[PDB]
RNA sequence: CCGAGCCUGGUGAUAGCUGGUUGUCCAAGAUAGAAUCUUAGUUCAACUUUAAAUUUGCCCACAGAACCCAAAUCCCCUU
RNA sequence: ACCUCGGAGCAGAACCCAACCUCCGAGCAGUACAUGCUAAGACUUCACCAGUCAAAGCGAACCUUUGAUCCA
């Protein structure tokens, strides 16, 4: 199945956003636009928010 | 009278006077003003600008140029603000637009570039 | 009038000639007769003739709309949130061309209200009275005026005039005390000292550019050049006015009225101050 | 509701009403969309848009709202900084 | 579903108006027509709404409809009823604003 | 409620007037309210009903009537729909007029 | 008069159920969707009544409304 | 057995509807991580709740099936 994991930005800032990646699946790392920061930065997985 | 510990010569014991509390660059009077009840009001101030001694020469040379749409056939530069109701802030919005302007001078477009690169290139005809 | 000479031609005024103005007194609808009799207005059978309905705000069984929607803070802490009744110019200088409030003495919330040019609700957490920009471009009155807030406008309007504008706190007891003193003086108290601003007041009534009455009076200058440069009048010498000790004229900071010191006893009844002179009760009264 | 309270006689506010709607002194009353903060993960943007906004009730809602909160809360408040200030009044409106 | 067609011919429109809501694409878009992701005909001006019959051409990167148009015999042409909005208001006017 | 101070020059900084010495000749008066203002005042009823009272006029208030009227007309195109209220002495106009009402009194000098 | 005595009180229990709901006269006044531990009820809508404001409303001739592959309906210049 | 939603029958020609009923599948999957932010004007499952579309603008790049409130 899927499960909602919280991706947290490796900018430093308190920005997450949460994302949908199969369990099974390695943990996530993906680039996203930083609200605060204004720019595109990495954002890694921190926690398992739930299974769905 | 009375007094407490709060009192303002006990807070501030350096300023104590009482005329320390009232004791008093764009000149008003060069400047002209006029009022339009045109909802916003409308403020107009206009001076000449050739004439402005106290606006430095090169300055008045780099404001003529750059703002020479607001220029009158009389040579006074006229610049109004209608961005509020209250006369003040449209005359407050117009000095701080001369402070501005007098501040740059001490120190849609793509296509018109583009048409003239065109007249230029159109340019060759030489008699 | 006409009517009056129609009165002498008419019968005595008596309790046997009056009557209602018509149209005042609709008539009363009772559930007897054909029309409003029967089931008089209840319909047929069911909880609404019963007269048991379910109560305002229940749907039947469906969630009601009043719950389904999500609670929000719209009104969390409105009961400690300051008001600031506002004062704009224009009924500044109407109340100064009518004569309710004058000029040539300090304008404060007791000359206000007195002049009934504002009504303050200390019960309902009015913190004051706010001077308010509406009117500025015709307002043309020399005055001293103590307000609780005050707009950068309405300071510059005020000062461009030839006055004199103070921000000056008042908790909720002195504000009481302050817009009615009368009854204050008739419970019989001493008269109690203003309280200091709360904590998150303290920087706007320290700062000058708000004239707090906390402010260091050293950086009004400052401040009055600066708006007379921002809005563009000449900044008037008050000191070389006539009026200038009353534009002057300001209260202690832990004092409510001009003239009175804490701890006063107004006794009204043969117009009398008794002042006490124990020195703890002073050294309380002057804390 | 309570119309007439045991112990004043007067009629009472339901709080429920309170804890959810803000009244604006002309009448109208604003809310919340429901579940604007549920499960954002599977809302598509335009549908998150349209959950983040503050909503006028209906005449009726706005007469139930009424109803059942007391004329305290249709005073006027001159409140020091409210971001609703200016819509406490209606403009430019015919009939 | 309530969908079908919103503003009928010669109905006074202004730009955002829903024209029509369909499934498939019953009508097209004309002149000042925009599609919503769901198929939804909008008003991109403000004017009046007429329906007629064009020649359809599909975009070359609809293949099923390019196959469809090669399996064509060499005379045919396929028609669609499109809906256009015919603009009222000219876009604004020159006004004198000051006489320097 | 303190009478008005003596200014020297008319309207006052508010827009004020005093009513003028002596009063006008017409066949009716409209006495200033107790805080010496025009009692010319916005109604409304049922949400959508504005009106405006001419409150405290004395003699004539037919002749009031026939007065607003003229004076209204060219302003609606219409001649205005009005209640006079003989008992209480006031008139009451359809539409809000109150601001052009109270500068026309204020020229007739109430 | 006991599948749970009798009396008093709480108590004017509660009842979406049944029954009843008293002068005269006039006027306007009709079936209708949704949700609901809901279909013997209720709330919203629709209809209905009163008062008020304002300007268009109903009828409709053309024109117009899809491919897959009937009767009519919608829409509105006139009238 | 069903109870919510969606698609088809089932309504020949705007909408609405043959409830009850027949068949199918969804409590999602894939994709992207601007698949952002804002905002005129509209639609709407005949109420409300809810649910849709969207110009212009700003910013990056250069989408195809559900559940409120309270409470945690
Ligand atoms: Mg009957
Ligand atoms: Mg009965
Ligand atoms: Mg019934
Ligand atoms: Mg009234
Ligand atoms: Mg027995
Ligand atoms: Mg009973
Ligand atoms: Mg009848
Ligand atoms: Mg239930
Ligand atoms: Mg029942
Ligand atoms: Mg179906
Ligand atoms: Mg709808």
């Amino acid at each position: 199945k899927n499960i909602l994991v919280r991706m947290v930005s490796e900018a430093g800032t308190g920005f997450c956003f949460n994302t949908k990646r199969n369990r099974l699946r390695e943990k996530l790392t993906l680039l996203h636009y930083d609200p605060v920061v204004k720019q595109r930065v990495l954002f890694v997985e921190k926690k398992k928010i739930r299974s769905l | 009278e009375f007094k407490s510990i709060y009192s303002l010569d006990k807070l501030y014991p350096e300023s104590q006077g009482s005329d320390t509390a009232w004791r008093v660059d764009i000149p008003l009077d060069r400047l002209t003003i006029s009022y339009c009840r045109s909802v916003n009001s409308k403020a107009e101030v206009r001076f000449h600008l050739a004439t402005a001694e106290w606006i430095a020469e090169p300055v008045r040379q780099k404001i003529a140029i750059t703002h020479k749409n607001k220029i009158n056939r009389l040579g006074e530069l006229i610049l109004t603000s209608e961005s509020s109701r209250y006369q003040f802030r449209n005359l407050a919005d117009c000095l701080q637009k001369i402070r501005d302007m007098i501040t740059e001078a001490s120190q849609k477009l793509h296509r018109i570039r583009i048409e003239n690169m065109n007249r230029e290139r159109l340019r060759q005809k030489r008699i | 009038a006409r009517a009056l000479d129609l009165l002498r031609g008419l019968p005595r005024v008596s309790l046997a000639n009056l009557k209602p103005n018509p149209g005042s007194k609709k008539p009363e609808r009772r559930p007897r007769g054909r029309r409003r009799g029967r089931k008089c207005g209840r319909g047929h059978k069911g909880e609404r003739q019963r007269g048991t309905r379910p109560r305002l705000g229940f749907e039947g069984g469906q969630t009601p709309f009043y719950i389904r929607i999500p609670k929000y803070g719209f009104n969390e802490g409105h009961s400690f949130r300051r008001q600031y009744k506002p004062l704009s110019l224009n009924r500044l200088q109407y109340l100064i061309d009518l004569g309710r409030v004058d000029p040539s003495q300090p304008i404060d919330l007791t000359q206000l209200v007195n002049g009934r040019g504002v009504t303050i609700q200390p019960l309902k957490r009015d913190y004051g009275v706010q001077l308010v920009e509406e009117g500025a471009d015709t307002f043309t009155a020399k005055v001293n005026i103590e307000v609780q807030l005050a707009s950068e406008l309405a300071i510059a309007a005020i000062e461009k005039n030839g006055g004199v504008v103070t921000t000056a706190f008042y908790d909720p007891r002195s504000l009481d005390i302050v817009c009615k003193p009368v009854p204050f003086f008739l419970r019989g108290q001493p008269i109690p000292k203003r309280m200091l601003p709360p904590e998150e007041l303290v920087p706007y009534y320290t700062d000058a550019k708000n004239r707090g009455y906390l402010a260091d009076p050293a950086k009004f200058p400052e401040a009055r050049l600066e708006l007379a440069r921002k809005y563009g009048y000449i900044l008037p010498d008050i000191t070389k006015d006539e009026l200038f000790k009353m534009l002057c004229t300001r209260k202690d900071p832990r004092q409510i009225f001009f003239g009175l010191a804490p701890g006063w006893v107004v006794n009204m009844a043969d117009k009398k101050i008794l002042k006490p002179t124990d020195e703890n009760l002073l050294k309380y009264y002057t804390s | 509701l309570t119309y007439f309270s045991a112990r004043k006689g007067k009629r009472k506010t339901v709080k429920a009403v309170i804890d959810r709607f803000l009244r604006l002194h002309c009448g109208l009353w604003v809310r919340r969309k429901a579940g604007y903060k549920k499960k954002l993960w599977k809302k598509t943007p335009a549908r998150k848009k349209r959950l983040r906004e503050f909503v006028f009730c209906n005449k009726t809602q706005s007469k139930l709202l009424d109803k059942m909160t007391t004329s305290f809360w249709k005073r006027r408040n001159w409140y020091v900084d409210d971001p609703y200030q200016k819509y406490h009044d209606r403009t430019n409106l015919k009939v | 579903r309530r969908q079908g067609i919103k503003k009928m011919e010669g109905h006074y429109v202004h730009a955002g108006n829903i024209i029509a809501t369909q499934r498939h694409f019953r009508w097209h878009p004309g002149a000042h027509v925009g599609v919503g992701k769901n198929k939804c005909l909008y008003a991109l001006e403000e004017g009046i709404v007429r329906y007629t019959k064009e020649v359809y051409v599909p975009h070359p990167r609809n293949t099923e409809a390019v196959d469809l148009i090669t399996r064509l015999p060499k005379g045919a042409v396929l028609y669609k009823t499109f809906v256009h909005v015919v603009p009222a208001k000219p876009e604004g006017t020159f006004k004198l604003v000051a006489m320097l | 409620i303190p009478d008005p101070p003596k200014h020297e020059h008319y309207p006052t900084p508010s827009g004020w007037q005093p009513p003028r010495d002596p009063p006008p000749n017409l066949p009716y008066f409209v006495r200033r309210s107790r805080m010496h203002n025009i009692p010319v005042y916005k109604d409304i009823t049922h949400g959508n009903r504005q009106m405006t009272v001419i409150r405290k006029v004395e003699g004539d208030i037919w002749a009031l009537q026939k007065d607003v009227e003229d004076f209204l007309s060219p302003l609606l195109g219409k001649t205005p729909v009005t209640q006079v209220n003989e008992v209480t002495g006031t008139l009451r106009i359809k539409g809000y007029f109150d601001q052009e009402l109270k500068a026309w009194l204020l020229e007739k000098g109430f």
